[PDB]
């Protein structure tokens, strides 16, 4: 029941709003963002978190330094938004896949918190 | 280990591995068992030949080596003396 | 576990190592191939305590901790002439200049 | 710029482990070969750190900018091992040579102004303020890589 925000709409990216934002803006190419995020796989029990860590997950969007599928689901969120992502392989890890936690041809599940983003 | 002496200015003998003296490259081209140093002083040279010491013993070390301490009151005379000694 | 000694008599310094494990025996062993005079002639020391040739330089409490390459720890030695040994005596090296006043 | 960083998007999992007295300042050189600061680390600290496949670094004293060595060696690249096991970067202090270590005494206890006041041969004057530099470092490591044909 969810909705496609690919470009190809092969369905590569799944998004679901949980908890809606504020203010109309979104983060646009080379904004510095910062999110809290749960991450597990499909067909697995395990997650990684940032609260684990205990410090928020930053990085500059559309600039190729998180998955294919983040550059493009974290540009559709607003302030405060919550959000679940399904992910295809070719759209993170591909056939390759990442050892030693990302297998070949993963399915990948996430929620992300956008906190915030600001202006290069 | 065979062994050679050297004698600072103020008069001291040290006695150490030659392999562990051939550390210096002037004492290597010296040796072409006994050598005088007339300007440098004990509290100097017997500093030297601990790094002869520390040198030998940690090359090829490859985990984790030690800081090969100084003195302030000593530095610059070591200077001068690692400098004359090509070591 | 390594211990780096100077073994130290009026104006005379001999740098060497030896295992905690070793004996005060082995270590007027080396002294002797180095300055010519048998065992029973000498007399070590740690300060100012006589050390017995069968104890270990670990048992007299010299450490590898303590004896390192670049500040290793100093061992007293002293000859017996005719009769009767010498006092323990070590010439104190040369003191320091003062310090230059841009090193203040 | 014959040193730089790959962008491979392979991530890979280093072990920084300081194994120095110094405080090491590690230094990633970015995609263009230009160096970047990283956050130091005190003396005897470990840390997993994020990397990733070709990517060069180099570390050094975080105050004096002395070179450190890496697993014995001057450069650190991380390449990927099967099973994804982390790399290990071992970070340790050379065996300077004693004059090298003289050197890094009286800067740390002279101001660079004052080194003309010390009375040294000039020669050690010169010595004195040659001090070592990243830039230097990266410009001599380009060469021996290129003479390795």
């Amino acid at each position: 029941q969810g909705e496609d925000i690919t470009s190809k709409k092969d369905r590569g990216v799944l998004k679901i709003v949980k908890r809606v934002g504020n203010g109309e803006e979104t983060p646009m190419i080379g904004d510095k963002v910062y999110v809290h995020y749960k991450g597990k796989l499909s067909n697995g029990k395990k997650f990684d978190s940032s609260h684990d860590r205990n410090e928020p997950f930053v990085f500059s969007l559309g600039k190729g330094q998180v998955i294919k599928a983040w550059d493009i689901g974290v540009a559709t969120m607003k302030k405060g938004e919550i959000a679940h992502l399904l992910i295809k392989p070719e759209y993170a890890y591909g056939s390759a896949g990442s050892l030693p936690k990302i297998p070949s041809n993963a399915t990948l599940f996430f929620e992300i918190e956008l906190l915030d983003f600001k202006g290069e | 280990m065979m062994y050679v002496k050297l004698i600072s200015s103020d008069g001291h003998e040290f006695i150490v591995k030659r392999e562990h003296a051939l550390t210096s490259g002037t004492i290597k081209a010296m040796l072409s068992n006994e050598v005088n140093f007339r300007e440098i002083p004990s509290h100097v040279l017997s500093k030297v030949c601990m790094y002869f010491t520390y040198k030998v013993r940690y090359t090829n070390s490859s985990t984790e080596i030690p800081e090969f301490p100084i003195a302030p009151e000593i530095a610059l005379e070591l200077l001068m003396a690692a400098n004359f000694l090509d070591c | 576990m390594d211990v780096f000694l100077m073994i130290r008599r009026h104006k005379t310094t001999i740098f060497t190592d030896a295992k905690e494990s070793s004996t005060v025996f082995e270590l007027k062993r080396i002294v002797e191939g180095i300055l010519k005079r048998p065992p029973d002639e000498q007399r070590l020391y740690k300060d100012d305590q006589l050390l017995d040739d069968g104890k270990t330089l670990g048992e007299c409490g010299f450490t590898s901790q303590t004896a390192r390459p670049q500040a290793p720890a100093t061992v007293g030695l002293a000859f017996r002439a005719d009769d009767t040994f010498e006092a323990l005596c070590i010439e104190p090296f040369s003191s320091p200049p003062e310090l230059p006043d841009v090193m203040k | 710029p014959v040193l730089r960083s790959v962008n491979s998007r392979e991530p890979s999992q280093v072990i920084f482990c300081n194994r120095s007295p110094r405080v090491v300042l590690p230094v990633w050189l970015n995609f263009d070969g230009e160096p970047q600061p990283y956050p130091t680390l005190p003396p005897g600290t470990g840390r997993r750190i994020h990397s990733y496949r070709g990517h060069l670094w180099l570390f050094r004293d975080a105050g004096t900018h002395d070179g450190l060595l890496v697993n014995q060696t001057e450069l650190f690249v991380p390449s990927l091992n099967v099973d994804g096991q982390p790399i290990f970067a071992n970070i340790t202090l050379p065996v300077y040579t004693l004059k090298e270590r003289c050197l890094q005494v009286v800067r740390s206890l002279v101001k660079p102004e004052n080194y003309r006041r010390l009375d040294i041969v000039r020669s050690l004057y010169e010595d004195l303020e040659d001090h070592p530099n990243v830039q230097k470092d990266l410009e001599r490591l380009t060469q021996e890589r290129i003479a390795h044909q």
